């Protein structure tokens, strides 16, 4: 509710005489160069950081936040009106649009304010304007964006779940008639528009003639367009909730940046869409900026005692306490919790691919812990084994009602990006699904000549497998390859196989009945006199440990190599059901990944050799 | 002097390239075999002339729909005057051959709405010959006289506007000068030159309209230099609503 001339003047002054000295300690007219480039068609997108506006006009920033579309158009018009004074020469005819624009200006001037006798403001732009969210506005959670924030510049975070391919979208449609000789312009804002029939040319206004017009695509303005669906970060979604999906539309130079499964930050105007019992409308987000990191380009002993103590006794002791024991099995989960995120930049993407397998769901009710892994683990998303039909991972073409023209969707592997992937009910999966897992073992070489699938999935998560026993418990009398019908070679590809036989150990069984009561019975859950603490902080303690980035010892490899010679001979000479091969070599090197990082000594490394072995010993003879 | 609304000079080549034609001679046997064989579709190569002056090259990639036809009349004028006893039954259309290899074939921006582009891929699926409907004539019932109104040249009669009285296709089908064209549905397959396998490959719907149909075998190498086009997709046949997204499709102009 203000005079727009004053605001246009204010933004004009703000753009003309603001600068900085960060550019090589030299004043370079930060916005001035961008304006010069725009006038010369040397730059397509113009970004206005609201932080600079706030440095001398906080009230303008608040006004912009309160209403985004109107100030956006005002800035666009101001930039358009400021460009012509910077023109220095004749257009070098970058593309057809510039050619048409220069002819239009030349012809209009050749005939040297009427409401309908001017070009629409969006037709003669050749520039795009966007706003970067001011740092003052804290990021908001998608669930908290409701109707009350419509029209407010907001910023939300999430993961890309459904992105279509780049296609052209039309801003101004060009119409020419065979009798008028002029140009008719119909700006298009809605996703649907009605082609014209009767030309509105002034000449035909007098004649009331037929005026049959033909749509053309020559001089029309086109801009890039995309459809992406974004879902809440799993780390902040409450356990008693599910993540929600909100639609985001990105246009212009801002496209071709999102990839499926990537964390993005989106800032835009929250606007409703009509689709031509009340007034119904949907919501979307017209993004303006998608932002990467900027800083990424290139501890006293008297306070705490954390790193000197083994994490196997400390980290394990406060993770998944309801589990009925089986701590030795839990140790591998600690390796799984570590993963292969810290990798050398040499193309070894298999470090994060840990295909762990467990056989037997009824065993000690370990089917419960599978869900617990996804929830507590950060940078990981909940996954289901057979929770839906086959359409949930692959892509097909069916009828649509709201939208979607041959759009592409991701699967479970894409759902958890570089994290922990949990699949349950392995037996219930069909052979086609079984091959899909097997394809990941082939180091992501997905090329398919079938019409519906031609994608290359970014399988960088860790695959956790739980296998039900096939219509009966393991048979001691029958060895493998005879009792189980599935070929062992398919299972052989798995690096680790685990099965638990429910032996009649009465002493151990005594513990569970007493142990099962304690959960939710008292407040002393970490019994080893650990301070209760805030539940949120427990995850944060893990993050600082990952940021240290220690170094494994290279010389340690040779000493372990000598040990391997004995290990091979005894394993083969047994000629029992359990057997190893060269695939063991991968496991050994993978073992040092979590083991050697924990010990921050950097002087002498000796214990790791026995520690690496001890992990194999439990794996050895596991039957 | 001249109307600049179409960006068309006097043949765009009379003072620039037609005199070059009588200057380029000063291999006779190679250029002359064009006359003897009588093979249409002149197949000029990438213009190395562009290194000296861009304007000559830039006018055959800006508005090719209104420039390629211009070259056709220019070729015939010299050919008729020089060798009047040649094969005049086959009109000859100049077609670029192995044109400029467009940089970032995947990254086709919609800015090049109507510009020559070169794709490099493979052929997956081919369709049988399909004719295409165009302007026809009606049947009078007055004094049995054929009256010409649109016969006079100079007007632009775009198709799809007058699809009425298809009964004319039963009897006057030949006499309407409505020889149906040929179209072949073709799906190219991007070959990214041994990419590390990041994003998915882009498919482009190829729909050649010229009579060059079928000369491309499936599963081969693709050196298709084409003209980009965009048409609006009807939302529903029942309605006239049109969505604000357009499908890419490429016309083949190449031997």
């Amino acid at each position: 509710l203000k005079d727009y001339a004053l605001e246009k003047e204010k933004v004009k002054k703000f753009l003309q005489e603001f600068y900085q000295d960060d550019e090589l300690g030299k004043k370079q007219f930060k916005y001035g160069n961008q304006l010069v480039r725009l006038a010369h068609r040397e730059q397509v997108a113009l970004y206005v950081d609201l932080d600079d506006v706030a440095e001398d006009d906080p009230e303008l920033v608040d006004s912009i936040c309160e209403n985004a579309r109107r100030y956006a158009k005002l800035f666009a018009d101001a930039v358009q009106e400021l460009l012509p004074q910077y023109k220095e020469r004749e257009v070098v005819n970058k593309d057809v649009l510039d050619v048409y624009i220069e002819h239009r200006l030349m012809m209009e001037q050749r005939s040297r304010r009427s409401p309908q006798n001017q070009y629409p403001a969006e037709l003669m732009r050749r520039f795009e304007l966007y706003f970067q969210g001011p740092s003052s506005n804290k990021p908001r959670v998608i669930r908290e964006v409701r109707a009350d924030s419509v029209g407010k510049l907001v910023t939300v975070r999430g993961i890309v779940t459904r992105v279509s391919e780049v296609k052209p979208k039309m801003v101004v449609a060009t119409y020419t008639c065979d009798q008028c000789g002029a140009e008719t312009y119909q700006p298009i804002q809605s996703p649907t528009f009605m082609p014209l029939i009767m030309c509105p040319s002034q000449e035909c206004q007098t004649n009331r003639s037929g005026g049959r017009l033909y749509l053309q695509t020559r001089g029309s303005r086109f801009i890039k367009f995309q459809e992406m669906k974004m879902q809440e970060h799993s780390d902040q979604v409450p356990v008693g909730n599910i993540p929600r999906s909100i639609t985001v539309l990105v246009e212009g130079e801002n496209t071709r940046i999102a990839q499926p499964g990537d964390h993005v930050s989106v800032t835009g105007i929250f606007l409703p869409i009509l689709r031509t019992q009340g007034l119904l409308s949907e919501t979307y987000l017209e993004a303006h900026r998608i932002v990467k990191m900027n800083k990424s380009e290139d501890t006293r002993e008297e306070l705490r005692q954390i790193a000197e103590e083994d994490f196997y006794e400390k980290l394990a002791a406060s993770i998944a306490p309801e589990i009925y024991g089986h701590e030795d099995v839990k140790k591998a989960l600690l390796l799984l919790l570590v993963g292969g995120v810290d990798q050398s930049p040499r193309g070894m993407k298999i470090r994060g691919n840990i295909n762990i397998c467990l056989m037997g769901d009824p065993g000690v009710a370990k089917s419960q812990l599978l869900s617990y892994i996804d929830r507590l683990a950060p940078r990981s998303q909940y996954t289901t084994g057979r929770g839906s039909s086959g359409v949930g991972l692959t892509a097909a073409v069916l009828r649509d009602s709201v939208s979607g023209e041959l759009t592409l969707e991701g699967g479970a592997l894409v759902l958890a990006d570089q994290g922990v992937c949990c699949i349950d009910e392995f037996d219930k999966m069909a052979e086609a699904d079984r091959t899909a897992i097997h394809e990941v073992m082939e180091q992501q070489t997905i090329s398919i000549a079938k019409a519906g699938i031609l994608t290359t999935l970014n399988a960088r998560c860790s695959i956790l497998a739980a296998a039900n026993p096939a219509y009966g418990r393991y048979n001691p009398r029958r060895s493998l390859e005879q009792n189980i019908q599935l070929p062992a070679a398919l299972l052989s590809r798995f690096d680790l196989l685990w099965l638990i036989q429910d032996r009649p150990d009465r002493d151990n069984d005594l513990r569970l009945a007493q142990h099962i009561t304690y959960v939710h019975q008292h407040s002393r859950q970490p019994p080893s006199q650990f301070e209760p603490l805030d539940m949120k902080l427990m995850r944060r303690y893990i993050a600082m440990c990952r940021e240290k980035q220690p170094m494994v010892p290279e010389s340690l490899a040779d000493y372990i190599t000598a040990a391997y010679v004995e290990m091979r001979r005894e394993a083969w000479a047994s000629k029992d059901a359990t057997y190893t091969s060269a695939r063991t070599l991968l496991a050994i090197l993978r073992l040092s990944t979590a083991l050697a990082r924990l010990r921050m000594v950097d002087v002498v490394e000796k214990e790791d050799v026995n520690e690496a072995i001890r992990l194999m010993e439990m794996s050895k003879d596991s039957l | 002097l001249v109307i600049w609304g179409t960006d068309v000079n006097v043949a765009a080549c009379k003072e620039n390239f037609q005199r070059f034609l009588q200057r380029f001679i000063d291999y006779m046997q190679r250029l002359g075999e064009i006359n003897v064989i009588g093979e249409p579709f002149l197949n000029v190569n990438c213009e190395h002339i562009k290194s000296f002056d861009k304007n000559l090259y830039r006018q055959l990639i800006s508005y090719p729909q209104e420039v390629i036809p211009t070259f056709d009349m220019a070729v015939n004028e010299i050919f008729f005057d020089r060798y009047p006893d040649s094969i005049l039954e086959h009109q000859i259309q100049v077609r670029p051959f192995n044109a400029l290899k467009t940089k970032n074939m995947r990254n086709l921006n919609p800015e090049d709405i109507d510009q020559l582009i070169t794709i490099s891929g493979m052929v997956i699926r081919t369709s049988q010959l399909i004719p295409e409907m165009q302007e026809a004539f009606f049947q009078c019932q007055v004094c049995a006289h054929t009256t010409r109104v649109e016969m006079d040249r100079g007007r632009i009669a775009e198709p799809s506007v007058c699809g009425r009285c298809h009964t004319t296709h039963s009897m006057a089908l030949i006499h309407n000068r409505s020889l149906f064209s040929d179209k072949q549905m073709i799906k190219l397959q991007e070959s990214p030159e041994d990419m590390p396998a990041g994003q998915t490959p882009h498919t482009v719907i190829l729909f050649a309209h010229n009579d060059l149909v079928d000369k491309v075998q499936p599963g081969d190498r693709v050196n298709v230099t084409g003209i980009y086009r965009a048409v609006p997709i009807r939302v529903n046949p029942r309605v006239s609503n049109v969505k604000s997204v357009y499908k890419t499709h490429i016309d083949v102009i190449h031997y």
